[PDB]
RNA sequence: UUCAUCUAGACAGCCGGACGGUGGCCAUGGAAGUCGGAAUCCGCUAAGGAGUGUGUAACAACUCACCGGCCGAAUGAACUA
RNA sequence: GUGAACAGCCUCUAGUUGAUAGAAUAAUGUAGAUAAGGGAAGUCGGCAAAAUAGAUCCGUAACUUCGGGAUAAGGAUUGGCUCUAAGGGUCGACGAUCAACUU
RNA sequence: CUCUUAAGGUAGCCAAAUGCCUCGUCAUCUAAUUAGUGACGCGCAUGAAUGGAUUAACGAGAUUCCCACUGUCCCUAUCUA
RNA sequence: GCAGUCAAGCGUUCAUAGCGACAUUGCUUUUUGAUUCUUCGAUGUCGGCUCUUCCUAUCAUACCGAAGCAGAAUUCGGUAAGCGUUGGAUUGUUCACCCACUAAUAGGGAACGUGAGCUGGGUUUAGACCGUCGUGAGACAGGUUAGUUUUACCCUACUGAUGAAUGUUACCGCAAUAGUAAUUGAACUUAGUACGAGAGGAACAGUUCAUUCGGAUAAUUGGUUUUUGCGGCUGUCUGAUCAGGCAUUGCCGCGAAGCUACCAUCCGCUGGAUUAUGGCUGAACGCCUCUAAGUCAGAAUCCAUGCUAGAACGCGGUGAUUUC
RNA sequence: UGUACAACGGGGUAUUGUAAGCAGUAGAGUAGCCUUGGUUACGAUCUGCUGAGAUUAAGCCUUUGUUGUCUGAUUUGU
């Protein structure tokens, strides 16, 4: 007989399955649309979760009931070090597909990324790609037959950039290496761009703006084994219920004489890959500029770091990427972090905001003061010290 | 016409009446706006139409389903401007299906959002929030 | 940003921090956090808790 | 299959006429072809129903049966499976 | 000892330290708990849980077989410390001396 | 008036743990009540030690409502062994 | 139960806007029957709760055709099951009825889905009371009260999680296939405008929010407390003090971290092809005709974009590959 | 054999709420003594040192310090 009383059913089926993500490490799935006409540029960046604050600002909104009024909002950090450039990947496109047709690496490669390709660092003799840079010896003529080939095909071009991890406070080590689409035609001086820029840092300035809408794509925060009561939100089953209630009561009819790939079973909840769009950039902040966290208004030298530091974190020393709301993944997660797919006009998109002031209270409790020296204002002189 | 509050009035919910109408409480049965889920308690908030009985008051006022608004919540809820505040109790006001008012005086604070929703209850308002 | 004051321990409240209280009154008390926000509903005395603003003027503490 | 029209000009198509006795006789408050009952005539006719529909309170005004002007060879209807 | 108490809790004498262990801390369980706002809207049904609770003082309705109902209902207080007062025995209106708690 | 019995159900009581129709009818209780209570009684099929009616007190009996109370629920979350 | 065909009539006139008699043709197996084919060395027998999916005979939402469509509202019908279809009083109820919100509170199936998922209010063991019946033991689809709901560790299915083999190992990738998601309402404005004698009274575009759902996240607020972190309190024990033990976490207030709540915040994409339908050209059939050839637009539809997984017997690029 | 790692320590942050000890013309007072304006015994509590003391990663941040650690086993070939 019928359900007796309609409700939607409980979870997304376009999210399954609910299984762990293959790497720490989310894949970017789909880069931006490619407009030849545009500078050759780097569609996504690597960063890293560093917590979350709370910012003032002024809403720019003609006919809500706050236009032109104060609101406070929750921003995400994202510490965003350049990334070096070490390779660029030339892709043809074939009847089955997109096909990877050669790989160019940089001469020299850091102990950061090439950390990346073992296992056991401390105990290995180090060979990885040392027979690689001879390709170098004189003229590079190899180099340039790869890079020839690739501009002579491959339709499609990414660069190989990695993390310098050495600049968090992440005992990692570890570099993060991956594939950016690089948008902006001619694919002849996309290989050029990737030739020049190799070896070398692009900055997060060079890539983001204030104000744009970006996507974060993330590995989200695992919490293990979940029944249905929380992996799916099922209605919890009454007390009185034999044999457990955090449950799904029927888990199927009798005929399918199968349990059905839609229903709600207990497994693994978390450590699944998210791609969330459509985060505005409230702040690019840069690591060399003191006074980060300061604002036109707010004038208070002091950076984007909450007193205390980032809670399982640390301090923000290289530039930041704030965006509006919350992304995907905990603290300390690598993030990609990647132009809009597309083109949004829906005046929240398109607002400019500028900020009044950035909290940097302390996250390791109620934290009551912005800075060091505000404490000691509001205190006084105290018996240890100040 | 109004910004999310947190629901603190489900169905059931006993509320202080606030004007001078005569009733002493209103009892929620309904919440006007309401969506539907299985289960789910239609619940009001701060500003809210619903419909309610008089369980304790004048007599004539009694028996009968009433169009009443919501002027305090007790129930926390976040403005925009990032406040979280609560008024001390759940208090009501009885109101025709047009939003005017059936008396003439409130008592006790009324919520900013509901004088902005309603002009009457700012009209014959105090302090607001 | 206006910054506000507890009402019961003289702290400075942000915008976003600690709750606000309208009594039946339409008085409004100004809570930095829930430590002040429960003593203050458990009407506890700020002169006589001994680390509120209001405890060390009426001690002479700090002047 | 059957019955019909057709070079003495068929069907369709476009254009013209579509009148006179006459508002034919009758309740109807009004009914003039067109709410209805019966009556289905005569004239002039190449031809025109005491009217095929639209329309008016009634008229009026349009429209169609019917006959003509153009074209020029096939066409129409009811059935059967 | 606390306490009205052979209640509960801690301790003295005496006895035992016997229950297969080690490492982690997923789901679902068993047992114990908490929870914003609402307050039975859940459910056959307030099931379960919560709320109340000792003592002192105040106050206590309908009904009644006059015995009860009754701890009806409904209220206030309770710690610590320093004092005060009252309540006794023996010996020869008082004097001496001794002694323990209850209000 | 009849027919008719041994007598023809009296005092009481009732949609009652006894009433089919039936979720009976009226009132109250609620926003809403096949529930509860108070009434009515041509009562399928109430009724007098097969005891009738009523009863203070009592009850791990059945039932309705109200206050308090609360994760029973809105709508779940968290902690310990 | 649902749907047709005719068409005497209703619809002021008028069969077919909407209906529709006398008849007649069907469909369905969510009714109840009929039968007794399966099961009596046993398929757990009502209802509710929970959860998934399916059907369409569509209640709402999308786009439309028609009207006895002026507007608004409504009614009939088409493509359509993508999406949603509720909170309660009474009853064990299915059913029913009423209150109320809502866009709507559509109908159903899946062993009359679902008891090793629950519950056990009912029915339907044994106790007991009443009424009627019976001489009686006892009977009653009559009423009432009480009445043990057992087992998964196996196989498959499902949810997640490892993993041999491909020279080894490492990194970066591709994408076959499979899944897929957003939903609906209000307010402002359009506009007191179109329309209408009036009363009333829209729509497109633009804007702000909200409902339901989903995916995250913990800056803030709230919850949680073995941080047994700090403080306080009771009883007892360590001669007193300091400092502690015990009271199965002794109790109380605060409580960081973590977890977590529409109880908190953020986010939830745009292109094509189409259905119905409305058209173009245009014969068939010198006219006409959206259709026959050809063709335009067009739905919450479909396929893509996008998102999730990555074939553990699909594939590519790339680094290093054992001095003994 | 290092911008290395770990254990402590330091600092920051956060929680609680003012530690112990000493002192006091504080303290409702009660009971003794005389230089009758003081002193002795007990006294909840109060005041000052003292926003002190305690805790703070166990999944907080940081570190010019102290101490220490850094070649054990197995397997893999086109
Ligand atoms: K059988
Ligand atoms: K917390
Ligand atoms: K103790
Ligand atoms: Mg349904
Ligand atoms: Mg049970
Ligand atoms: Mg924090
Ligand atoms: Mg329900
Ligand atoms: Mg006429
Ligand atoms: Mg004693
Ligand atoms: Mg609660
Ligand atoms: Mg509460
Ligand atoms: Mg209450
Ligand atoms: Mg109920
Ligand atoms: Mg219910
Ligand atoms: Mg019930
Ligand atoms: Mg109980
Ligand atoms: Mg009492
Ligand atoms: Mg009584
Ligand atoms: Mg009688
Ligand atoms: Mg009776
Ligand atoms: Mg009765
Ligand atoms: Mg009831
Ligand atoms: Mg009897
Ligand atoms: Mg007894
Ligand atoms: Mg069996
Ligand atoms: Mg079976
Ligand atoms: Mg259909
Ligand atoms: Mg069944
Ligand atoms: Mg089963
Ligand atoms: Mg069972
Ligand atoms: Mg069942
Ligand atoms: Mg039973
Ligand atoms: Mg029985
Ligand atoms: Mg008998
Ligand atoms: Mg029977
Ligand atoms: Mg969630
Ligand atoms: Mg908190
Ligand atoms: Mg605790
Ligand atoms: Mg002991
Ligand atoms: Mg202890
Ligand atoms: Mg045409
Ligand atoms: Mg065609
Ligand atoms: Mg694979």
């Amino acid at each position: 007989s019928h359900r007796k009383y309609e409700a939607p059913r409980h979870g997304h089926l376009g999210f399954l399955p609910r299984k762990r993500a293959a790497s720490i490490r989310a894949r970017v799935k789909a880069f931006p649309k490619d407009d030849r006409s545009k500078p050759v540029a780097l569609t996504s960046f690597l960063g890293y979760k560093a917590g979350m604050t709370t910012i003032v600002r002024d809403l720019d909104r003609p006919g809500s009931k706050f236009h032109k009024r104060e609101v406070v909002e929750a921003v995400t950090v994202v510490d965003t070090p350049p990334v070096v450039v070490v390779g660029v990947v030339g892709y043809v496109e074939t009847p089955r597909g997109l096909r990877s047709l050669t790989t160019v690496w940089a001469e020299h490669l850091s102990d950061e990324v090439k950390r990346r390709f073992y296992k056991n660092w401390y105990k290995s003799k180090k060979k990885a790609f040392t027979k690689y840079s001879a390709k170098y010896a004189q003229d590079g003529a190899g180099i340039e037959r790869e890079l020839a080939r690739i501009k002579k095909y491959a339709s499609v071009v990414r660069v190989l950039v990695h993390t310098q991890i050495r600049k968090t406070p992440l005992a990692q080590k570890k570099a993060h290496l991956a594939e950016i689409q690089l948008n902006g035609g001619s694919i002849s001086e996309k290989v050029d761009w990737a030739r020049e820029h190799f070896e070398k840092t692009v900055a997060v300035d060079s890539v983001f703006e204030q104000n744009e809408m970006i996507d974060a794509i993330a590995v989200t925060k695992g919490h293990g084994f979940e029944g249905v009561t929380h992996r799916w939100g099922t209605k919890k089953l009454p007390r009185k219920t034999h044999r457990g209630l955090r449950k799904v009561a029927c888990i199927g009819a009798w005929h399918p004489a199968h349990v059905m790939w839609s229903v709600a079973r207990a497994g693994q909840r978390g450590y699944h890959s998210r791609t969330s769009i459509n985060h505005k950039i409230y702040r690019v902040g840069k690591g060399d500029d003191e006074a980060n966290g300061a604002t036109s208004f707010d004038r208070t030298k002091k950076t984007i770091t909450p007193m205390g530091g980032f809670v399982h974190y640390g301090e923000i020393k290289n530039d930041f990427i704030m965006v509006k709301g919350c992304i995907p993944g905990n603290r300390k997660r690598i993030v990609t972090l990647r132009k809009s797919l597309y083109t949004n006009t829906s005046r929240k998109a398109l607002e400019e905001v500028s900020l009044k002031w950035i909290d940097t209270a302390s996250k390791f409790g109620k934290g009551r003061f912005q800075t060091p020296a505000e404490k000691h204002a509001f205190m006084g002189t105290l018996k240890k010290d100040l | 016409t109004k910004f999310r509050i947190s629901l603190g009035l489900p169905v059931g919910a006993i509320m202080n009446c606030a004007d001078n109408s005569g009733a002493r409480n209103l009892y929620i049965i309904a919440v006007k706006g309401s969506g539907s889920r299985l289960n789910r308690l239609p619940a009001a908030s701060l500003g809210d139409m619903v419909m309610a009985t008089v369980k304790k008051g004048k007599p004539e006022l009694r028996k009968k389903v009433m169009p009443a608004i919501v002027v305090r919540q007790a129930k926390s809820w976040r403005r925009r401007d990032g406040v979280f505040l609560y008024f001390e109790d759940n208090a009501g006001v009885i109101a025709n299906p047009k939003g005017e008012m059936k008396g003439s005086a409130i008592t006790g604070p009324v919520g900013k959002e509901c004088a902005d929703l309603w002009p009457r209850v700012a009209s014959n308002s105090g302090v607001v929030v | 940003m206006k910054v506000e004051i507890d009402s019961f321990s003289g702290a400075k409240i942000y915008p976003g921090r600690g709750t606000l209280f309208v009594r039946g009154d339409s008085k409004i008390f100004r809570f930095q956090n829930s430590k002040s926000a429960s003593l203050f509903k458990q009407r506890k005395n700020p002169r006589r808790i001994a680390w509120t603003v209001l405890f060390r003027k009426h001690h002479k503490k700090g002047i």
